[PDB]
């Protein structure tokens, strides 16, 4: 009854590679596409949701996360390492920033954090990485609007836009082609749906992706009334509808 | 500090006095006791005030943790519950002494907490130096299905009570409503009955009053740089 | 080839004692079925009694977790037996703390973080079993969740589990595509019941007497198990009809 | 044997039309005994400022304590902390020694560089917030500061009027009490200068 | 047990070696290459990015050039995410150093902790060895301006003139070659960049590839100055000097 | 085979090939006898010396006044079991002002080397005792095995070539049960028994190690001039 | 605080009064002091109101967490995992809690556990500040196997001069009633029960 | 390959062979029963005598667990020990909080997680026994037997060990023959004989019964060796039986 695994599993190779990252990544190129496309006035996160049955609700299985208000959270790879990464995420948001500082992170440093957690499980005792890239959205009063990619090593890029999993390389062809550095989010959104369509099969509507923004401030999505400073969530998660009707201008 | 709680036909509704006092001196004439916890959770607190804000900002992130594991909008009963499990383990240390009210899925919630961790559920509460002028009030003007007008004026007069009878107690009222199915609407200086009135003069000096001895500037940037 | 005997990655991105534990779920050779009412849940479950010094009372693979959730297992008991004393105990603690009963749907997600923890930390294996959690929630109603080795998790308008599952799915699959519901149209859990066991006799193409199955119901407020007798009565009016 | 006023000392703090002013006296004392006529109370991590009172070993501790934060801070925000930021950080690292506190009196004083709103704040020893528009005081002579300020002061005073209301605010208070004066020192702060006065006032 | 699966990170090979950090070694030759050089008024610090992508966001981009206070910064070549482990228990070793003695950590003290705690994952714990090496630039008033390097062994050095990372061989050569002791920070600047551009991989050396920072006491009124080169700076002195 | 590498791990024919090879190390050691009477309980033992320079290495412990054992195979991992026996036996007469009874005192032993052979990292004990007492129920002989497996017998024997005086106590056991209130005619079948056990080498004056219990008879140790009467 | 319950010959009955003070300020009016700690096991709670709270919340948890395991517990179960809290935390708490229960096998059962926590099965208990003036009342009026109006009856007029005379009780009377028959809820107001 | 060289391994099949070993050592060991009878239970076992220095009725296998708990197990002896010490911890902390004894179903789970604990990490091995085990609760009388996975089900009758085929085929004809059920009384004669019955396979070296038994009218409910008169009276059942 005893945790004996108190030495690394991922080791160096004699050729340099660590395995079990690389093979981490490896099923992170597996995973469904997801894909991430920063404008000047907001970020756009996206996936599509692969439902293993019909019978099952995929509106309960939420690829798409909100992590903080302002930060939105979205990946490729497992999605059950990912579910804990999200809840982790959200908690070390609180416990190392904002009771501290009464404010909540900048979209960098809670990237930093879930990064420095993932590098963890690639160095720690008796653990394997996790097996997940994930696509981190947000916006902060001091940074404005960012995308962070981060990988199964704990490593981590800022990117103007760029695809993670099945067809990424087709993908971030695709957005090199359209992305430039006066998008609107509304055009970010519609290049978003693009993209998405090239690396899906089957059904291509709101209810089989999964589409998020940080953009505007939400007071409509608050709660609450009578604090000027609170402002609302910018992260937003588009309903099937929404999607929708962005499919007919497509 | 006088705070009070009451309950009206589909909410709930705070009411708190704007004045935290260091013994015989008011150090704020404008604090705010009605502290959030969730978007449809709030919490008035009394006694020490450090103890009051630290442990609702504590719950208040919990609460949101929670919420956001659970897909769920978070419950009154939760925050009361982990406010009083705390409350309880530190034996009054945490000097804290909360009015807990607010929406969710199950209704309208109005309770008490005492710093020793002892919770009561009650219609209208009251607690503070000026609870026993508020309590006042509330006995003889409560009933049951008080509309919105009715319970903002109560629970208004309840907390002035308190400010005028309480010397722990001054200053403004805030009030914050919890109806069912609506926004919480949290109402800070909802009255100012204690305006400073206008001084007689302007103690404004004139310049060069003030006997010098040195004079220098502070670089505050990074780097004077080259 | 040590990549197969603990939870790493396989050069492939595979957890190889993953996979096992998903064959292991099939060691008892039963299938379950779960579908939703408009005011209930209804889970069935064959049952088996191979050896006839068995008490058949005994043998059953259905767990009240809490009063208003039941979970049943496909897999081998013991490790059913681990899952719904882990879930009890959840279930329970989290009313102490928070104030309400713990939702379904957190409990299926509570347990699916653990068997995650299995596949990720090398020391503790996977449970090799698939959970279905069932109960009426208060606030997301009638409520399928289910778990798996893998740590996957999500919820259902109807499932089927076991190694005869793609026959009830896609069964289930096609009368939904007819009724174009979420649910079972049908007001006493007593019909819905009699469905469930009709279209896993039409899947399965067996039929069953009262000690062939093993019913739970979940209704407003309480989750409970139908008798031998309870089952008879179905049976009959199936027959009936 | 009350930790708060072995040593002594008063900080003032007020806020005018684009400008705050935070001010301190200098005396270090062993009750009756006055020892250093230097000691000066009033720290700067980038353009936040913050006056401590009270027990002076934690002055020291906790000046010492908030400029390690705030550099680390700094370093991995790559920007200055703020001075509505650092007073939640006050009260935070206040009140988890809630048990076993610093015997201090803080004050927050700096100008918002994004929004140019000035600000100041107050705390007690274990981190509860007093976010004043008018002004906070602090120190032995609290309450002599509360009668001066309350009577002295007017909202939106220019930079070198302000300097004039806190000055002799602090002085007339300090005269009034045992443990405080020795000398004294006035910051005028505004968005992108800083201006800092020691004051001429009696020895005694 | 578990022993049936332990790789046994902190062993010598029949030769004496730690196979662990010869591969660690072996990782860290792959990274972008990243020089440091001292001069007589400052240090330099260049290194190259890894990942063309049009799409990498650079301004905002941060893996090879590290702020450690405001005296010292490091040049990293290998695992990032093992690189900011480090980096963060440094920044906090420097400010525990500035509180206890109200004086700036010395910049070989700071570097032998480092070095430190790199050794100690090479000799006990059962753990896999960091796959950094830095490269640390520094000023401080004992010894003015300093290099080092430090690799996953926990063995550090100083320099005058290092590389690391990929083609070090080649780099180093080229330094020995056009280094002399009386130079100085803009001629540095010009040995830094000429170096890269003939040891890369790439076929041509550009701005969206390079992070580059100065240490300079060239600051107003005798104060030593951090400088992390924007983009667009980049790109200015790589028309300077003549490479693009 | 592969199976054998550690104790925590069962061969696929049930067995635990680390438990057999600690089973060994007692079948390498020297012969020791025990056997009783309704009265007294003896301990014969022929102790091992590593040359003629040396001393013969010492067989039987003393546990408490009532109780002791006899050993065969790795002698620090008798002297730990020992020590143990002692502990129990000692906690025992302070707490409930009790002699520990022998059966009890087996099932201490059996439970102590199961742990070993259930857990990684340890290894089975290398040991078998034979333990002798005189207790609340009259004279009792057990023999200890370090799979845990403890024994109540009449007679026994364990070491090398015990199986011949085994096979004697087997005849003798009708005669030597009845030896009642007579310690010299008890060891004397006792060294009779462990005769039988005997190659090349006959029993010397430092060469056999006797020990006794009994109704009126304190666990005491004979050796050297004292067991010369016995050879 | 006043307190009881009372078996009678359909089950038991706990009754207790509503007021809560602090010194000779009434906190809380209209206090429920009869808690459920399982479906028919209830207790009354008297002494420090953050001790009994804590620990009824406790047993709570552990009677839910039994039935999940071992079926419906006995009131004599409910009473010992009450005991064992106050008892080993007797140093910390000030808990005088009677338990009462009906099962089917046992009918109505009351446990009453007072400072020391110690336990003793009774036919009835009284307990709180105001139970001090009713034992000469209770010990003459009560009789074993009660029909339910004649126990409401009795713990009526007990608990009306137990508030008589006791300061620290007050308010209204509260009871709930356990049988077979299910769970019942009785108040009883001042106007009613003051005039007896 | 390698699957069955460290426990809590699943093989590709899904099968952790580790404890399919641990049965073969179950397999290996003597032959123990249980019968459950109208108001109680019966426990009996197969205690082979190796040699005449083994002193009779001395050797107990069958061991109590609280009062009213009996339990046996085939296989390596002293994890059965190992097991029945742990059965006597949980039984006695259930009884501290909870006042009443345990119940069987209620302990018979606390013995199957613990062996199933023991299946769950590569450093411990599994049990080598499967325990047959019972007694008399508040809800009647309940006959109990525990696999080294840590499975258990409830039994009319058990057996397990080397005669465990030939046990189970005359268990089989009891539960046939008495649908009504068997007295405690006649529990006790008849696990007697199956004993001596599946005592073919372990026919080479003579053995010696052990029988005892919860009853509600015969013991009050409380675990009792059959002893002397009543012993006797089974074992010359049991011989006429053979014959
Ligand atoms: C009224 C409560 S009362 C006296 O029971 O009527 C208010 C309630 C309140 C005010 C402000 C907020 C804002 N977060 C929340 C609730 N409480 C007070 O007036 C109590 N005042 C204080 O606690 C002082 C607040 C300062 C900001 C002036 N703090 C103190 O007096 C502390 C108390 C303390 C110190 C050490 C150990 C224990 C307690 N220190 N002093 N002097
Ligand atoms: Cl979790
Ligand atoms: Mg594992
Ligand atoms: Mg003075
Ligand atoms: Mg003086
Ligand atoms: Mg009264």
């Amino acid at each position: 009854m005893t945790d004996r695994y108190s030495f690394s599993l991922t080791t160096f190779s004699p050729s340099g590679k660590l395995g079990q990252i690389d093979y981490a990544l490896t099923a992170v190129k597996q995973g469904v596409t997801s894909l991430g496309i920063k404008a000047t006035n907001g970020v756009v996160i996206a996936t599509e949701k692969k439902s293993s049955s019909p019978l099952a609700m995929s509106e309960t299985l939420s690829k798409v996360s909100l992590l903080t208000p302002d930060i939105g959270a979205v990946y490729s790879g497992m999605g059950p390492d990912y579910r804990v990464l999200v809840d982790k995420s959200r908690k070390v948001a609180h416990t190392s920033y904002k009771r501290i500082y009464g404010e909540y992170p900048p979209t960098k440093l809670l990237v930093s954090e879930v990064a420095k957690i993932m590098q963890e499980a690639t160095q720690s005792g008796g653990v394997r990485p996790f097996g997940v890239s994930l696509l981190i959205a947000g916006h902060d009063e001091f940074n404005g609007f960012s995308l962070y990619q981060v990988d199964p090593s704990g490593s981590y890029f800022p990117w103007k836009a760029t695809a993670i999993g099945k067809g990424s390389v087709a993908a971030k062809t695709f957005l090199e082609k359209r992305w430039n550095d006066e998008l609107e989010l509304e055009d970010a959104i519609h290049i978003a749906l693009l993209t998405l369509k090239e690396s899906v099969e089957g059904e291509f509507n709101g209810d089989t992706i999964e589409l998020a923004i940080i953009g505007d401030e939400n007071p409509d999505l608050l709660g609450y009334t009578g604090i000027p400073t609170d402002k609302g969530p910018r992260f937003r998660k588009l309903t099937s509808q929404e999607i929708n009707d962005r499919l007919e201008a497509l | 500090t006088t705070i009070a709680g009451l309950v009206f036909q589909d909410g709930v509704i705070l009411g708190a006095d704007t004045r935290a006092t260091n013994d015989s001196v008011v150090a704020d004439k404008s604090c705010e006791k009605i502290h959030f916890i969730a978007p449809k959770i709030y919490c008035c607190g009394a006694g020490v005030a450090a103890d009051a804000e630290a442990v609702t900002q504590l719950i208040g992130s919990n609460i949101e943790l929670h919420s956001l594991y659970t897909s769920r909008e978070p419950r009154v009963v939760s925050a009361l519950q982990m406010l009083k499990q705390h409350l309880f383990k530190y034996q009054g240390h945490i000097g804290a002494y909360l009015i807990v009210a607010g929406v969710d899925p199950t209704g309208s919630h109005l309770f008490s907490i005492h710093a020793h961790g002892s919770t009561d559920v009650g219609y209208y509460l009251s607690l503070g130096s000026g609870s026993l002028a508020a309590m006042a009030v509330l006995e003889s003007h409560w009933k049951q299905d008080l509309t919105k007008e009715e319970a903002i004026k109560l629970a208004s007069d309840a907390i002035q009570a308190g400010i005028w009878n309480d010397l722990g107690s001054g200053s403004n009222v805030d009030v914050c409503v919890m109806e069912i199915g609506k926004d919480a609407e949290y109402l800070r200086n909802y009255l100012t009955p204690n305006v400073r009135e206008e001084k007689q003069k302007s103690y404004k000096f004139p310049r060069g009053t003030t006997a010098v001895l040195k004079e220098s500037i502070v670089n505050i940037c990074d780097i004077q740089e080259e | 080839g040590y990549d197969r005997h603990i939870t790493i990655f396989s050069p492939e991105g595979r957890l190889y004692q993953v996979e096992y534990a998903f064959k292991a779920t099939n060691q008892t050779n039963i299938n379950s079925l779960a579908v939703r009412g408009k005011d209930c849940t209804v889970v069935i479950s064959q049952k088996k009694v191979p050896d006839k010094l068995l008490d058949p009372t005994t043998v059953s693979y259905i767990f009240c977790i809490s009063r208003t959730i039941g979970m049943v297992v496909n897999g081998p008991i013991p490790d059913a037996r681990n899952a719904a004393l882990r879930a009890k105990a959840e279930a329970a603690e989290f009313r102490y703390k928070y104030g309400y009963d713990m939702p379904c749907d957190v409990l299926a997600k509570r347990m699916a973080n653990l068997s995650q923890i299995y596949t990720q930390r090398a020391y503790m294996r996977p449970l090799g079993v698939i959970l279905t959690f069932v109960s009426v929630d208060e606030e997301l109603g009638p409520s399928i969740y289910k778990t798996d080795p893998a740590g996957y998790y999500v919820g259902y308008k109807a499932t089927a589990t076991g190694p005869k599952q793609q026959e009830i799915t896609t069964n289930l699959e096609n009368h939904f595509k007819k009724s174009k519901i979420d649910h079972i149209n049908e007001e006493s859990w007593e019909k819905v019941v009699e469905f469930a066991i009709t279209h896993m006799i039409d899947a399965l193409g067996t039929e069953f007497s009262k000690n062939d199955l093993e019913v739970g119901v979940a209704t407003k407020d309480k989750f409970f198990t139908l008798s031998a007798e309870n089952i008879e009565e179905r049976l009959v009016a199936i027959a009936e009809q | 044997s009350d930790p708060s006023s072995i040593n002594g000392g008063i900080v003032v703090a007020m806020t005018g039309k684009d400008c705050v002013a935070i001010a301190c006296d200098l005396r270090l004392g062993s009750q009756s005994l006055g020892v250093s006529n230097k000691f000066e109370k009033i720290f700067h991590y980038g353009h936040v400022f913050l006056g401590i009172t009270g027990l002076a070993t934690d002055v020291t501790t906790l000046n010492e304590m908030f400029r390690y934060k705030t550099n680390l801070y700094k370093l991995k925000e790559e920007r200055a902390i703020e001075p509505e930021t650092f007073t939640q950080l006050v009260s935070s690292s206040l009140y988890e020694r809630r048990f076993g506190p610093y015997f201090v009196g803080p004050v927050v004083a700096g100008i918002n560089s994004k929004s140019g709103k000035p600000f100041i704040a107050g705390f007690d020893l274990i981190g509860c917030i007093d976010e004043a528009k008018d002004f906070i005081v602090s120190g032995t002579a609290s309450d002599q500061l509360f009668g001066m300020c309350e009577s002295l002061y007017e909202p939106n005073l220019e930079p070198e009027d302000l300097f004039e209301t806190i000055s002799q605010a602090l002085l007339n208070a300090a005269d009034r009490d045992a443990l405080s004066g020795w000398g004294a020192v006035v910051y005028i702060i505004k968005k992108d200068e800083v201006v800092k006065r020691y004051l001429k006032m009696r020895q005694d | 047990g578990s022993r049936r699966y332990d790789s046994r990170t902190t062993i010598f090979s029949p030769e004496g070696r730690l196979y662990q950090v010869e591969y660690a070694l072996e990782s860290i030759s792959h990274a972008g290459t990243a020089i440091g050089i001292m001069a007589s008024d400052g240090i330099v610090l260049a290194a190259e990015r890894k990942v063309t992508s049009t799409l990498l966001e650079q301004d905002t981009s941060t893996e090879k050039l590290y702020k450690l206070n405001d005296k010292i910064a490091v040049a990293v070549a290998g695992l990032t995410a093992d690189a900011e482990i480090l980096i963060n228990t440094a920044r906090i070793h420097a400010q525990n150093y500035l509180k206890t003695y109200n004086e700036d950590i010395p910049v070989e003290i700071l570097v032998r902790r480092l070095s430190d705690i790199k050794q100690g994952y090479t000799q006990h714990g059962g753990l896999r060895p960091f796959g950094v090496s830095f490269i640390y630039a520094g000023y401080d008033d004992r010894y003015g301006y300093q290099l080092y390097t430090s690799n996953p062994s926990g063995n550090y050095t100083g320099w005058k003139a290092i590389s690391v990372g990929a083609n070090t061989s080649a780099a180093q050569t080229l330094l020995q070659m056009d280094y002399k002791d009386d130079m100085k920070v803009d001629d540095a600047i010009e040995l830094a960049l000429k170096t890269l551009s003939k040891t890369t991989d790439s076929s041509a050396l550009t701005y969206d590839r390079l992070e580059f920072a100065t240490i300079r006491k060239g600051a107003n009124d005798g104060e030593v100055y951090q400088k992390i080169f924007k983009p667009q700076e980049i790109k200015d002195i790589l028309v300077k000097t003549g490479i693009t | 085979n592969n199976y054998d590498g550690d104790t925590v791990t069962f061969s696929p024919t049930g067995r635990l090939f680390q438990v057999e090879y600690a089973l060994e190390a007692i079948k390498q050691g020297s012969v020791t006898v025990g056997l009783r009477s309704n009265t007294h309980a003896v301990l014969v033992a022929l102790k091992r010396n590593a040359d003629e320079l040396s001393s013969y290495q010492k067989k039987i412990i003393k546990c408490d006044e009532h109780m002791g054992l006899s050993l065969a195979g790795l002698a620090p991992d008798a002297r730990v079991l020992s020590n143990y026996l002692r502990q129990q036996c000692n906690y025992s007469s302070l707490v409930f002002n009790r002699k520990l009874a022998v059966e009890r005192a087996g099932h201490l032993l059996c439970d102590k080397a199961q742990k070993n052979t259930q857990s990684y990292g340890g290894r089975p004990y290398g040991v078998g005792l034979l333990i002798i007492g005189y207790d609340k129920s009259g004279a009792h002989l057990l023999e200890f095995q370090p799979s845990g497996n403890v024994t109540e017998l009449y007679g026994t024997a364990i070491g090398a070539r015990s199986q011949g005086a085994k096979t004697y106590l087997e005849r003798t056991l009708d005669t030597f049960i009845k030896i009642d209130g007579n310690p010299d005619e008890l060891i004397k079948a006792g060294v009779e028994a462990i005769s039988q056990s005997l190659r090349d080498e006959s029993l010397t004056v430092d060469n056999l190690s006797i020990a006794i219990v009994g109704k009126d008879t304190p666990f005491t140790i004979y050796d050297g001039e004292a067991v010369a009467k016995y050879i | 605080t006043s307190i009881m319950a009372v078996t009678f010959k359909d089950g038991v009955i706990l009754g207790a009064d509503s007021r809560t003070t602090t010194g000779a300020y009434i906190a809380n009016r209209v206090t429920d002091k009869l808690t459920r700690v399982h479906d028919k096991i209830w207790c009354c709670r008297s002494g420090s109101a953050a001790d009994t709270q804590a620990i009824a919340d406790i047993v709570q948890y552990h009677l839910e967490l039994y039935t999940s395991q071992y079926g419906t517990p006995s009131t004599e179960t409910a009473a010992s995992v009450f005991k064992e809290l106050c008892y080993e935390n007797k140093d910390n708490l000030t808990a005088g809690i009677i338990v009462a229960g009906y099962d089917d096998k046992n009918k109505g059962e009351v446990y009453t556990i007072p400072l020391g926590g110690s336990v003793h099965k009774l036919p009835y208990a009284i307990a709180g500040s105001g139970s001090t003036f009713i034992y000469g009342y209770c010990d003459k009026n009560f009789r074993e196997n009660m029909s339910k109006e004649e126990t409401v009856d009795f713990i009526k007029h007990s608990l009306s001069q137990a508030i008589k005379w006791d300061g620290s009780s007050g308010g209204v009377i509260r009871m709930v009633v356990l049988t077979a028959a299910g769970v019942e809820r009785l108040i009883f107001y001042p106007d009613e029960y003051e005039q007896l | 390959t390698g699957y069955d060289l460290s426990n809590s391994v699943f093989s590709p099949d899904g099968r952790n062979f580790q404890v399919e070993y641990a049965v073969k050592a179950v397999e290996n060991g003597t032959t123990s029963i249980g019968i459950k009878c109208n108001d109680g239970v019966v426990f009996a076992v197969e205690k082979l005598i190796t040699s005449k220095l083994l002193v009779p009725q001395k050797n107990v296998k069958i061991q109590v667990v609280d009062r009213h708990i009996g339990c046996v197990y085939s296989g390596l002896i002293p994890d059965g020990r190992h097991l029945v010490n742990r059965g006597r911890e949980e039984a006695a902390s259930f009884k501290k909080l909870y006042k009443t004894p345990i119940p069987i179903p209620a302990f018979a789970d606390r013995l199957g997680q613990y062996v199933q604990a023991h299946t769950l990490y590569n450093s411990v091995r599994p049990f080598g026994v499967s325990t047959i085990f019972g007694g008399v609760d508040k809800n009647g009388a309940h006959l109990y037997m525990l696999e080294p996975s840590g499975s258990y089900w409830g039994y009319k009758g058990a057996a397990t060990g080397k005669g465990r085929q030939s046990a189970k085929a005359e268990l089989e004809k009891l539960v046939d023959h008495h649908p009504e059920g068997l007295s405690a009384r006649e529990a006790v004669k008849q696990a007697a004989k199956i004993i001596y019955l599946a005592h073919e396979d372990n026919k080479e070296k003579d053995f010696e019964l052990e029988i005892s038994w919860c009853s509600l009218s015969e013991t009050n409910g409380l675990h009792k060796f059959v002893k002397g008169d009543l012993l006797q009276e089974a074992i010359d059942f049991a011989q006429k039986e053979i014959n």
